């Protein structure tokens, strides 16, 4: 119930959709839910994000950007305070990167 | 009342924490992407499963272009 | 690296501590950060340094 | 073995051996490449893991 609003509200956000009688929502909620049921897929280790946090933090280092760095370890020791932190992690982790920018922080 | 906001106030801060190494990781997501992807990892759903569905939908909207 | 293998050359051959040798590794991996981009106070020279980099790859096209 | 590099002794020889950093999801050869340095004899405390640390960084410059 709060699930199909979800994978609604999913595909509207990211294909920029709002209406639902698109042919390509349709195609695009199917797949989702195909997707979903059809599983392949690996259960998160919190181990493993353990170390692939620490690993980037060293190619941040490597690279001689301390300040993005000392963000990412810091940010991400700030964020696993209170399972579902690893989770929302690894998807953030694996949906894309090819991040060598600086990126300074803002106002956080 | 005030702990039912302060409530609110400690999930906009994560959402915060959250939406900051979304930008440094160079990622198209969003805070509007974002609310719907914490309400799907609270429910139970493999990371990998959602993130499929996105590099396909991010990868079908550039044939739209 | 000639006179940073130079000062650490010869602040190793004349010592005869253990200690001196330590501490003489490290002033001359630090003397090395120094001269270099590698502070964390010379981010703009490192930048202007990384736009050195742009018209590199853009004169290969 | 190919260049001059092999006339070394096996040990020093042996303990220059890459490493790679950890993969993003969409890289280059150039991004992520490094030689790592292991020491396992007691002279690993003249030279410890923090001084490599410094060394690779060097090295990627």
């Amino acid at each position: 119930a709060q699930q199909e609003r979800d994978v609604r509200e999913l595909v509207r956000g990211v294909a920029g959709l709002q209406d639902e009688a698109d042919p390509n929502f349709q195609l695009a909620l199917n797949f989702a839910w195909s997707n979903f049921r059809f599983h392949r897929f690996l259960d998160v280790n919190s181990h493993k994000i353990e170390k692939t946090i620490e690993g980037i933090y060293e190619k941040f280092v490597i690279h001689s950007d301390l300040s993005k760095a000392a963000s990412w370890k810091r940010l991400t020791e700030e964020f696993l305070n209170a399972d579902a932190h690893y989770s929302i992690l690894s998807l953030l982790l694996c949906l894309s990167d090819s991040p060598s920018n600086s990126s300074y922080v803002e106002t956080p | 009342a005030a702990a039912a906001a302060a409530n609110l106030n400690a999930v906009r801060e994560t959402m915060d924490v959250l939406l900051e190494i979304s930008r440094i990781l160079n990622t198209g997501l969003d805070m509007e992407t974002l609310s719907i992807c914490v309400r799907l990892c609270e429910q139970g759903i493999n990371p990998e499963a959602l993130s499929s569905v996105i590099k396909e939908l991010r990868k079908a909207t550039e044939a739209l272009k | 690296l000639e006179c940073s293998w130079d000062e650490l050359w010869n602040k190793v051959q004349q010592a005869q501590d253990l200690d001196h040798i330590i501490a003489a590794h490290e002033v001359f991996l630090d003397t090395i950060i120094s001269r270099c981009l590698l502070d964390s106070d010379s981010r703009a020279l490192l930048n202007q340094l990384r736009a050195v980099f742009d018209q590199i790859i853009e004169l290969q096209n | 073995r190919a260049t001059n590099a092999q006339f070394d002794s096996p040990e020093i020889l042996r303990r220059l051996d890459v490493r790679l950093l950890e993969v993003s999801p969409g890289d280059t050869g150039w991004d992520v490449f490094s030689l790592d340095y292991h020491v396992d004899g007691p002279i690993a405390t003249v030279f410890t893991r923090e001084c490599m640390s410094h060394y690779l960084r060097v090295f990627n410059f």
